[PDB]
RNA sequence: ACCUUACCUGGCCUUGACAUGCUGAGAACUUUCCAGAGAUGGAUUGGUGCCUUCGGGAACUCAGACACAGGUGCUGCAUGGCUGUCGUCAGCUCGUGUCGUGAGAUGUUGGGUUAAGUCCCGUAACGAGCGCAACCCUUGUCCUUAGUUACCAGCACCUCGGGUGGGCACUCUAAGGAGACUGCCGGUGACAAACCGGAGGAAGGUGGGGAUGACGUCAAGUCAUCAUGGCCCUUACGGCCAGGGCUACACACGUGCUACAAUGGUCGGUACAAAGGGUUGCCAAGCCGCGAGGUGGAGCUAAUCCCAUAAAACCGAUCGUAGUCCGGAUCGCAGUCUGCAACUCGACUGCGUGAAGUCGGAAUCGCUAGUAAUCGUGAAUCAGAAUGUCACGGUGAAUACGUU
């Protein structure tokens, strides 16, 4: 949770979002059965000259606050202890503690 | 042992949400963010006005802002250009056109988050804890205020040894849920360190 | 005519109607015995039917929705006592007495941090 | 014939909601059925308390959304359309079709 | 092993390298450090210098190995053993 | 426990014999929760034994279950200084549970087909006496006898 | 697996990946090209832009100088905040009064009773506070409100599917409420508190479960979530990139899963749950493949559509106790899916081989009733990766003489 990570981290979020979709044209003409081989050979080179840090597998969303990787609920943006302090001072709307 | 959050434990049953609205997995991280961003803002900016409970309501595509204070004329001065101002700056944390309410209270002296911060203030003076926090409860406790107890901990005076000190007036029951504890914390970053304090504040037993 | 009752056992409801007939006893349109396969759900079933020695003269019309077998038993069985305790109100320290009428109340015990089942514990050793 | 769907996570304000709307529907003369609860939406959640090693401290934590359903018969007067701020105020949705 | 949508797999720098290294004969090794390349038959005879993680690790490549990967032959723990 | 508050549960649900003490010997061979399978196994060397004896299995069951309960048992106390074993008559209701237990253990354990024909075999051995489990109950008897001289 | 990532090898940066103050030049964009594992560098069609007191400014890209920025660097024995533990045990104190030269002690001791410093009466004590209990959530009974996407008692239609008309009967859903408070009876008890049975009652003795953790202890844990007093580096202890490691292996220890089979292994057809997730999503039908899977696209912003068929159970056929129609590790060959990329180092699929394992020493662990045992289902994290974590139901025990 440095501030070199977090903006590194911001770096990957930009470059995947800046494509966003000629990976799905790529991905399209790979996964289609009926392209050829000189339709797909060419495909590949293109994915493969593409940068590499620009795929989801390589995005690791961490707290917008903080930047901690672990203990991530995507359900909010916030790490594992900061969802704590927010539901008790009240700021998260709707969050009780439950028995059942 | 640890004790839970007294504000914490009574949300729903007598304590509300500071930030009431709804929203849907779509934006409910954007609405949250943006209202954890808009509440360190302004607290961080009118930290000198004695502000103490911001409450966030959004209706479709907006947001009202109700904001808690002793001094109003400091954010209303002269006809409070200084909440056009504010407007301004508010409209880019979240898109939504901004709307807001400035609320006096009355009896500063009975709010927990005022109370700390004073306590907090007057200790980074150097003013020893113990007149403080005796003068804090005295004038709690001449005005209702059933019950309150103040703790403060750290390297009180300038000892290298940490320790804790507090003092109770009236009845604070914390285990009861009918009871509405106001509860706060601050900080005092001082030359040798952090010195923490906190407040409780018993006004009485909510029946109905 | 007729008379409803409704019975509930471990997650498990059954709404029963009882009227006038020759017990054709049907099970959520299914006979008796085309439900409950080797095993004691017949018997137990009627049990408040056979201590009233009515077994006949109430056709029974049931439907049951939710938990297990032995559960459903429960539940007809329960219910068919309401049923019948709705038509002759003066039995009622008969089935006190036989132990059907007061509802089971015992649940699925839950899930508790820090341990695997609702009171099994991990081995804990001493070192 | 029009639907409408109320959705709160908050029990109270759902039900003043539904009750303001039934009254104002039902003051103009349009008909109303009665409202449908649909079953909540509960979300658990467990978390650990402590900043390092202690695996067995933990909190749950519960969102609950409440859903309710209403119905008209008869459509002559339409005045809830222009009263959207007085049907949410903070934390109700209300969706409508079938106008 | 990788779905058959996609029989080899170089990058492209390896490709162009050794492309040309198929006109000309075998002359010199390759220092390579993409240990994920796919040799494929028609480079049998080349010496490659893999990256080990310290230094490369020069193999020859015959007929009988040309269905594996360039790493798998260059192993990076030493394990002198425990005595 | 130290409160003696404990309740005792009536459980009696024969399906069509209609024997309590049947009911106990399900409760006591059922294994892992299955009831059914209980039932088929008691039910199947109950039938052997019916097409072997001519006499009704109700009885021949009772007479082995009465030819197999114990009447002493020797238990283990602390004296502060040495190991002594000291004989006490059972109470009422525990040799019924300690001849069901003896009885299933060693029919666990015969080595032939299945369980039925376990079972069967051990009540037709209990009925008047050859069966291992009366054996064992003979040298737990003989241990207390010869135990005898601590008694009180 | 890359990232995560904090370590190693190698290559490359010094106001720097980021913020403020100064000066100067200009759109970011898109230019689809080359050198290199890559950071990086060089050509690079096109438009100079918006508003002007039309002077200039904003914001963007780059360059230069300092004040700097930066650190998952040290100190938890300088700290805040957060957490474990004794322990969910019933304790811990104060004001006034009184006793003692004093440290102190009474209250808080006694006789009962209770889960309880819970309660009664006595009593130089009289009161009070934090604790216990109560107020909160869930489940078990009933009443009213309401019937869509939910339900179907009665009528009808019926292509025999709540499929339709329809109904407000029921179940069900979720809001508001009644109910259990030792309430009544018998016995005991200082005719007190309270104790042992009984009626009614769905539930009877804080009905069951959960949240709630007093004064303090262990210089307990955390500087690596965050914050923070110091101390430390400035061509590096700060940054960028590619590979490797955290998944190594003569051994030892903790925590689980699968077994060692006949209360079972296979084969055929057959029955009943709860809880939940889904519009950068679920992803059905038909069809193609032994299979993992592939085309295809319906419906669903979800009581409606999908995830998705529960299993154990029952019946019928077979195996006959044999290291076996048990057991599945290991291994060989060929596959499928996501991902730029499954060698180090993913999960599943097909064929085949098929190991240890005959219930396990000293020692040791959990559990008092829907409990132990056993069978299945879902969620989070997440491109893929659960024998782990959290949660939900099916079947369903034995035992408690008692306190040495
Ligand atoms: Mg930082
Ligand atoms: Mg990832
Ligand atoms: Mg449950
Ligand atoms: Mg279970
Ligand atoms: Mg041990
Ligand atoms: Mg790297
Ligand atoms: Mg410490
Ligand atoms: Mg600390
Ligand atoms: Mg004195
Ligand atoms: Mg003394
Ligand atoms: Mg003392
Ligand atoms: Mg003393
Ligand atoms: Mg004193
Ligand atoms: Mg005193
Ligand atoms: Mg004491
Ligand atoms: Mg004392
Ligand atoms: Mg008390
Ligand atoms: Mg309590
Ligand atoms: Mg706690
Ligand atoms: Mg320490
Ligand atoms: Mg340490
Ligand atoms: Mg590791
Ligand atoms: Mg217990």
């Amino acid at each position: 949770a440095k501030e070199s990570m977090k903006n590194r981290e911001l770096k990957r979020q930009l470059t995947v979002a800046k494509y966003a979709k000629k990976r799905a044209e790529l991905k399209a003409i790979i996964a289609n059965p009926n392209s050829s081989a000189e339709e797909r050979w060419n495909a590949q080179v293109a994915l493969q000259k593409q940068p590499r840090d620009a795929s989801a597998s390589r995005l690791r969303n961490r707290c917008r606050l903080t930047g901690r990787p672990h203990g991530f609920y995507r359900k909010f943006g916030l790490s594992r202890n900061k969802l704590r302090e927010a539901a008790m001072r009240g700021d998260v709307p709707g969050l009780v503690k439950a028995s059942w | 042992g640890q004790k839970v959050h007294p504000n914490g434990i009574r949300l729903g049953i007598v304590k509300e949400h500071t930030s009431v609205w709804y929203a849907d997995r779509k934006n409910y991280a954007d609405y949250l963010f943006a209202d954890l961003k808009v509440r360190e803002y302004l607290q961080d900016k009118l930290k000198s006005a004695s502000v103490s409970r911001i409450d966030i309501h959004r209706p479709a595509q907006t947001a009202r802002i109700t904001i808690h204070t002793a001094r109003p004329g400091i954010v209303i001065g002269k006809k409070g250009e200084d909440v056009e101002k504010l407007r301004q700056d508010l409209t880019k944390q979240m898109g939504v056109p901004v709307h807001i309410n400035i609320e006096e209270i009355r009896k500063p002296e009975l709010d927990a988050m005022l109370v700390a911060q004073s306590v907090a203030q007057q200790l980074e003076r150097r003013v020893m804890f113990r007149r403080a926090m005796k003068r804090a409860v005295q004038n709690a406790m001449r005005i209702g205020a059933k019950g309150i107890k103040i703790q403060v901990s750290g390297r009180l005076g300038g000892a290298e040894i940490a320790r804790t000190e507090w003092y109770r007036e009236g009845r604070v029951p914390l285990h009861t849920l009918r009871a509405d504890i106001d509860y706060a914390t601050y900080e005092a970053h001082t030359t040798y360190g952090v010195i923490g304090v906190k407040v409780w504040i018993f006004k009485g037993e909510v029946i109905g | 005519t007729q008379n409803y009752g409704t019975g509930r056992r471990k997650t498990a409801t059954a709404r029963v109607f009882l009227r006038p007939g020759t017990g054709k006893i049907s099970i959520n349109n299914r006979g008796l015995d085309q439900f409950f396969g080797r095993e004691t759900a017949r018997m137990v079933v009627r049990q408040p039917l056979e201590l009233t020695e009515t077994v006949e003269k109430f056709d029974i019309f049931v439907t049951v929705v939710g938990g297990g077998v032995s559960g459903q038993a429960g539940a007809i069985r329960h219910g068919i006592t309401r049923a019948l305790i709705e038509y002759d109100e003066t039995l009622r320290s008969s089935l006190r007495k036989a132990g059907y009428v007061t509802r089971d109340a015992r649940e699925v015990e839950r899930k508790k941090v820090g341990l695997r089942k609702a009171r099994k514990r991990p081995q804990y050793s001493k070192r | 014939q029009i639907r409408i769907r109320l959705k709160a996570f908050d029990h109270r304000l759902i039900d003043q909601s539904t009750q303001e709307i039934v009254e104002t529907a039902k003051r103009t003369g349009a008909q109303v059925r009665g409202p449908i609860p649909l079953p909540t939406r509960k979300e658990r959640f467990t978390v650990l308390i402590s900043p390092h090693v202690n695996k067995d401290a933990r909190d749950q934590y519960e969102i609950r959304t409440h859903k309710r359903v209403l119905d008209i018969v008869q459509p002559t007067d339409k005045t809830v359309d222009a009263l959207m701020k007085l049907d949410l105020a903070a934390g109700v949705e209300v969706q409508i079709s079938l106008g | 092993p990788r779905s058959l949508k996609k029989g080899p797999f170089i990058d492209l720098h390896l490709l162009k390298k050794v492309e040309v290294a198929v006109e000309k004969n075998d002359r010199k090794p390759i220092k390579t450090w993409s240990r994920r390349s796919m040799i494929l038959p028609h480079m049998v005879g080349l010496t490659i210098a893999v990256h080990n993680g310290r230094q490369h690790v020069p193999v020859l490549v015959n007929e009988d190995m040309v269905g594996h990967k360039l790493g798998e032959f260059a192993a990076t723990r030493t394990y002198r053993g425990h005595a | 426990p130290r409160r003696r508050v404990a309740a005792k549960r009536e459980v009696l649900a024969d399906p069509k014999y209609g024997s309590q003490i049947l009911a106990k010997f399900m409760n006591h061979v059922m294994e892992s929760g299955k009831k059914a399978v209980a039932e088929r196994i008691v039910y199947g060397a109950l039938d052997k034994v019916k097409e072997r004896g001519k006499a009704d299995p109700l009885e021949t069951f009772e007479k082995a279950l009465d030819a197999i309960a114990p009447l002493v048992e020797v238990k283990s106390r602390r004296v502060g200084g040495a190991t002594y074993q000291v004989p006490v008559e059972v109470r009422p209701s525990r040799r019924n549970a300690l001849a069901m237990r003896w009885l299933v253990d060693f029919a666990r354990k015969r080595g032939e087909k299945s369980m039925a024909l376990r079972l069967a075999g051990e009540l037709l051995d209990a009925a008047e006496g050859k069966g291992a489990a009366v054996k064992k109950r003979e040298d737990v008897h003989r241990m207390a006898e010869a135990n005898k001289a601590f008694s009180h």
